[PDB]
């Protein structure tokens, strides 16, 4: 018999169970209407999404990004769960391929409804699906190309791959400027992958082509009162020191005297303390100082006395950006001012962006970490700016790491299905139908692109099927106007990395919820 | 009296920190946040914990650099202010903490940092 | 040739016309208080408290 | 036949004897029976469709939603909620062997199942329960004897691990991480065998840290031989891999001792004041050459320390890492062949650590670090680092590697293996079936029955890969009387053959006679069972 269709009851009051036909009737759903959702916003011609919240801020975003429209829903389906969290993770691995991952994960599962419909039994699904997916692995991995040696050639490959990456977001409008602010940025970071290293400011009003990348660095902290709101050829000293009410770290200390004479005394002492701790701040012959934590009164206006600029409150990342551009040490004891090396620019000075004021660092010494200015209409748009920077600079981190690119619009799909499908036709058993799905829902990727820009989608994939079978490898959807096109000529690189997350997560995930027969659900809280 | 009130949303707890000088809030979106009692700036605020937290206590020897929060993530998760990073987190709860007691510390579950 | 892609999903067009309607309702709206003629709107908020 | 006995006295006076006896519920005799087999007949239903290569997944929703794909029967019977109390003793049992044994945890269920199964047709005919668990626990000595005297030896020598690795893969070829089969096996097996006592003792699992993260491919799983841990260096300037590193465990924050009883230090002078501070800075400055001067390039603590302190470490040359969990502390002291030192003046030098590698590790776009600590001269403990794509298939790879490390810690405390895929279930039903012919005959009913519960596994085996089982069964049946071989069993993967030898298909002898022995057990008390009393 079964669980839940028996006589007797073995269940709490709330707990559910669905067998073979109504688990992957629900799995199969949410899956595919997990993928419906997200798809539409995949290729250049994509459209994006309003995501209005229920909640008593109903915060408002719009969004061409899929792990970010996967995330903020209210999802019950489990097999919806697993896509999600399958776009999660493709988000935190690779900046991008989000939206692709979950759509091949969608079509596969598709397939392997149509496949069970037809009398299969899932384990040789399963096998067939990983026999194809070796095979598109091997074939994309064989059509990778380095061009790492040459270093124009891989500044051209960097611009294309940021141009891609840029061409499905809002930021398509000024894709130039975008791109070439992307590289700049990533090229600033000098081989080191720290992504924060890069700090986005999304400052309202203005244009989106109003945006820009400093040649310096902007800090958004303000001076001291007393003290200097301009300096030139300046030496930076970033600490991490009290600098405010700065008590031993006895606790157990205390003043127990008998006369207030005696704690007057005490109070000139400990301001003796501080004006030695400034002393000796002052000692290494700076002309700017920055604390991580607060700068009181009397400090301050030491600074101030001193002629030197102290900025305060600037957070871990702020002076860990700080000493990445300036090449200075983050220190926290000055007893030894020969050990500490000291940041330097050319000239510190307060800018006006907008209605707000910012410190400017320029002619800065290393220039390791970026200041990316936002400006935008509206703050959706300064949000939709902001994570369409993150996927490109993600990429283009990737790609510097690993510069292996394989080509776009749809090559890479039509290449691994090709062979997906040359093996299977070597191959006897419903295992050869099961790997033609797999091509099929490979085929789908690009089909679905083309769907997106109004285009004859069946006349484009047949051509692009046909180019790939007679030997035509670098043949691939043409946006401009709708044909197909050779993408080295074109310029539609990706991350070879890129692809092969996107293709291992979705085979992995489809094999992961197709294994199950059985949800069983307990009796939920509320 | 501090009265303060910068705050977006409601406060769960607010508990004055052992040192005499700053205080520490939670705000109803599950970040923690310190204040210092006489400039008035937000040190800084704690990320992570996205249910809303529920209880706030220091360190019970002065040592204003250590707290401990929970809240509606069925966790125990402990701070420091010299890192502003999750230094020590716990599991065993699975319920809603209301309040925590601070020895190791004691929730409603004795805890020990010293063998977690 | 002929017939094109049918476009068989009517939701963005939809929310297109939303979203315009939207929009036009809000000009509309605030069209009055434009120009040396225009005159101001008086706005309660929940809490009680008046704007001119 | 339910809600107990309702009287009122033949007085007409009223007739009170338990509380609340009006709304409690009651079951009394062969309805109870009944009710108890047919509630464990569909929770061993329920699992036998996750049972041998071919098994299908189960995915487990919690109450708060979170969702779990796996294939553990344990883990499975562990989340799942059932008021019956039957249901809780299936639990139970899966959960009994998941911990004597850590494999098995399916069979036990099915096997028990099939035995209450045939036990409810033997009490239809008449026959006391109590006599039906008497002839299977007769039944159950003739197939341990049987499983005994089959059993096989293998070798569990360090040099040829090929036998271990076997075994690893019959464990693993059930689980998800069946793609990864083979590295998943010699890991488990070379994680089992670094850190095992190795005169046949046994096996401290605390020793071997599983961490899953997720990104990657789960082709990424690799052993480490040392210790991962989720931490980084305390400062943002200190340089991320330190080579030949000199370690020093210390369990002290670098900060001013501090007394536990309480304490007060009065301040009654400017020149107190004065001294304080200059104890203060003094304090810092000691305890920093006190690390420095035992030669060490690289410094743990367990309890955080101040800023004063990070910048004298970084400014000394001394990379160092804060807030270690204990555990981890114990770890990395057990891996480095160094000690644990309380406090700097006790700290020497040949209390120091050593470790070939100690790097950072990036992980993408996440922001996240870990250190990484390796290349030890003879580390006694080993991480198993999981990636995947999705946190879900982690913890499945966790589970199903804590199996095949299960598995080999048996493999170590015995090294008698026995030929599975059905054969050893087959076996042990023939031999219960010879015995059954010699027994007086009204105990020989209860022993066939035994047999043919036992006989359920190869028929759910050959009923997952699509084979029909009563023919598949019998055929192979047949084959083990002609040509006397107890190796050969059920072709789940269609590899052409039918004897496990070749096909390498490896069980432990002590899993099997914990499972036989488990089941028997828990028919018999459920047999033993003829009321119930829920309010
Ligand atoms: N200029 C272009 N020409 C053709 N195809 C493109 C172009 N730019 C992007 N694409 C395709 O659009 C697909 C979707 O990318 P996108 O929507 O930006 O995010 P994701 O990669 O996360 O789906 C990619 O697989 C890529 O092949
Ligand atoms: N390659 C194989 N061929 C035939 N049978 C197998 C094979 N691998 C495993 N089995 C069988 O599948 C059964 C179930 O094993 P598994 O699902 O891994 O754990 P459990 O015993 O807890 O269900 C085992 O009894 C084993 O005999
Ligand atoms: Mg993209
Ligand atoms: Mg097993």
């Amino acid at each position: 018999a079964s669980l839940s269709l028996a006589p007797v009851n073995i269940f709490k009051a709330g707990a559910d169970e669905e067998r073979a036909e109504t688990a992957r009737l629900t799995s199969f759903i949410g899956a595919i209407a997990i993928g419906d959702l997200v798809k539409s916003t995949l290729g250049p011609k994509g459209m994006d999404k309003i995501l209005l919240s229920s909640g008593r801020d109903a915060s408002l975003m719009v969004t061409n990004d899929g792990a970010t429209i996967l995330k903020n829903i209210g999802v019950d389906n489990p097999a919806a769960k697993v896509l999600v969290d399958m776009s999660r993770v493709q988000d935190d691995e690779v900046g991008d391929g989000t939206t692709s991952v979950t759509v091949l994960a969608a079509e596969l599962l598709r397939e392997a409804e149509s496949l069970i419909a037809k009398k299969i039994h899932p384990q040789t699904i399963i096998a067939g699906w990983r026999e194809a997916t070796k095979a598109a692995r091997e074939a994309l991995l064989s059509s990778a190309v380095d061009h790492g040696s040459d270093e124009v050639k891989f500044r051209q490959d960097l611009m294309n791959i940021a141009g891609t990456t840029l061409s499905s977001k809002l930021l398509t409008h000024h894709k130039d400027h975008f791109t070439k602010l992307a590289v700049e940025a990533v090229l600033r970071l000098k081989g080191s992958g720290n992504l924060e290293a890069i700090h986005i400011i999304k400052k309202l009003g203005g244009s989106l082509a109003d945006s820009y990348l400093d040649e310096g660095f902007l800090l958004d902290k303000k001076i001291g009162v007393n003290q200097p709101k301009r300096i030139e050829n300046a030496k930076i000293l970033i600490a991490n020191t009290g600098m405010d009410t700065d008590k031993i770290k006895i606790f157990g200390s205390r003043v127990r005297v008998d006369s207030t004479a005696k704690v007057a005394e005490i109070e000139h002492a400990e301001k003796e303390k501080m004006k030695e701790k400034v002393e000796r701040i002052l000692k290494h012959g700076i002309n700017c100082f920055i604390n991580r934590q607060l700068i009181y009164n009397y400090p301050e206006q030491l600074f101030g006395a001193a002629g030197v600029m102290a900025i305060e409150h600037a957070d871990f990342a702020g002076v860990e950006r700080l000493a990445l551009v300036t090449g200075g040490e983050i220190a926290s004891t000055f007893d030894h001012p020969e050990l500490v090396k000291l940041g330097s620019c050319k000239l510190i000075e307060e800018v006006m962006i907008g209605e707000d004021k910012l410190i400017h660092f320029s002619g800065v010494a290393l220039g390791e970490a970026c200041t990316i200015v936002l400006r935008g209409a509206t703050q959706q748009i300064l949000d939709e700016a902001e994570r369409s920077l993150h996927d490109a600079l993600c990429v283009l981190a990737q790609t510097v790491k690993d510069s292996r690119t394989v080509y776009g619009g749809g090559c890479s799909e039509m290449l691994m299905a090709h062979a997906v499908t040359q093996l299977a036709n070597r191959t006897p058993g419903k295992e050869a139908v099961a790997m033609e799905s797999y091509a099929k829902a490979l085929r789908m990727l690009p089909t679905i692109i083309a769907d997106n820009a109004g285009y004859d989608s069946a006349d484009l994939v047949a051509q692009l099927r046909a180019a790939h079978s007679e030997g035509n490898t670098t043949a691939g959807l043409d946006m401009r106007e709708g044909t197909i096109g050779d993408m080295a000529i074109l310029g539609i690189t990706e991350s070879f990395q890129v692809k092969r997350q996107v293709l291992l997560s979705a085979a992995e995930a489809a094999e992961v919820i197709l294994r199950v027969d059985n949800i069983i659900k307990a009796a939920p809280r509320k | 009296k501090k009265s303060v009130a910068m705050h977006t949303n409601y406060l769960s707890a607010c508990s004055f920190t052992n040192s005499d000088m700053q205080i520490l809030t939670a705000s109803g979106d599950g970040t923690c946040a310190l204040w210092d009692v006489e400039s008035g700036q937000l040190l800084q605020s704690f990320h992570g914990h996205g249910a809303d937290v529920l209880c706030l206590d220091l360190a019970p020897s002065e040592t204003g650099n250590t707290f401990v929060s929970g809240g509606c993530d069925k966790k125990a998760m402990v701070w420091d202010m010299r890192s502003g990073q999750c230094v020590q987190a716990f599991e065993t709860h699975e319920s809603d903490i209301n309040s925590v007691r601070y020895y190791a510390f004691a929730s409603g579950r004795l805890y020990d940092l010293r063998a977690d | 040739r002929g017939k094109g892609a049918y476009q068989d999903r009517d939701k963005p067009a939809q929310i297109r016309f939303s979203n315009i309607s939207a929009a036009k309702a809000v000009a509309d709206a605030i069209r009055t208080s434009l120009g040396p003629k225009g005159m101001d709107k008086m706005i309660q908020d929940g809490k009680g408290d008046v704007t001119i | 036949a339910s809600m107990g006995t309702l009287a009122f006295d033949e007085y007409g006076r009223p007739f009170l004897i338990i509380k609340d006896q009006d709304r409690k519920s009651r079951l009394m005799g062969l309805e109870a029976l009944k009710s108890h087999i047919m509630a464990a007949k569909a929770v061993a239903n329920t699992m036998r469709t996750s049972l041998g290569p071919n098994g299908l997944d189960k995915m487990m929703v919690d109450k708060d939603g979170d969702v779990t794909v796996t294939n553990d029967g344990a883990t499975i019977l562990s989340m799942m909620d059932v008021d019956h109390q039957i249901a809780k003793l299936m639990v139970e049992l899966s959960k009994s062997q998941d911990d004597e044994i850590g494999d098995g945890t399916t069979g036990v269920v099915v096997l028990a199942g099939a035995l209450l199964e045939e036990a409810e047709q033997l009490l239809d005919r008449g026959i006391h329960p109590i006599r039906i668990a008497d002839g299977y626990e007769q039944a159950a000595r003739v197939a341990i004897e049987h499983l005994d005297k089959i059993s096989d030896s293998v070798l569990v020598d360090i040099k040829d691990t090929e036998p271990l690795i076997q075994t690893a893969k019959t464990t693993l070829g059930s689980k998800v991480v069946n793609s990864c089969h083979r590295q998943m096996a010699e890991i488990a097996v070379n994680a089992v065998l670094t850190v095992a006592d190795m005169e046949r003792r046994d096996v401290d699992f605390e020793l071997i840290k599983v961490e899953g993260k997720v990104g990657g491919r789960l082709e990424d799983t690799k052993l480490i031989k040392g210790v991962i841990v989720d931490k980084d260096f305390s400062h943002p300037q200190m340089p991320k891999k330190v080579e030949d590193a000199k370690i020093a465990i210390l369990t002290c924050p670098f900060e001013p001792p501090k007394p536990k009883t309480k304490h007060k230090l009065d301040v009654t002078s400017v020149e107190d004041y004065k001294a304080l501070q200059k104890y203060e800075k003094e304090k810092f400055e000691e305890m920093i050459q006190q690390i420095k001067e035992t030669g060490a390039n690289l410094a743990i603590c367990q309890w955080g320390f101040d800023d004063e302190a990070n910048h004298l470490l970084l400014q000394n040359n001394l990379p160092a890492v804060r807030w270690v969990g204990g555990p981890e502390i114990e770890l990395i002291a057990i891996a480095t062949g160094g000690r644990i030192v309380p406090r700097f003046s006790e700290l020497t030098a040949e209390k120091l650590g050593f470790a070939g590698l100690v790097q950072e590790i990036s992980f993408g776009t996440t922001k996240d670090k870990m250190l990484v600590i390796e290349q030890c001269k003879n580390s006694r403990a080993v991480t198993i680092f999981i990636r995947g794509g999705n946190k879900m298939i982690i913890e499945e790879a966790k589970r199903s590697l804590h199996d095949a490390l299960c598995v080999i810690r048996n493999l170590i405390r015995d090294n008698r293996v026995v030929y599975g895929g059905g054969a050893a279930e087959i076996s042990c039903a023939l031999a219960v079936s010879q015995e059954a012919d010699k027994c007086p005959t009204l105990e020989q009913y209860a022993m066939r029955a035994f047999a043919d519960a036992l006989e359920v596994i190869p028929m759910a085996l050959s009923e997952n890969s699509g084979m029909n089982p009563i023919q598949t069964m019998t055929e192979v049946r047949a084959r083990q009387v002609k040509e006397m071989n107890p190796a050969l069993g059920i072709d789940c993967l269609h590899k052409g053959t039918n004897d496990m030898k070749q096909q390498h298909v490896i069980e432990t002898l002590i899993g099997k006679k914990q499972q036989i022995s488990l089941a028997t057990q828990m028919v018999r008390m459920i047999l033993k069972i003829d009321d119930i009393r829920k309010p």
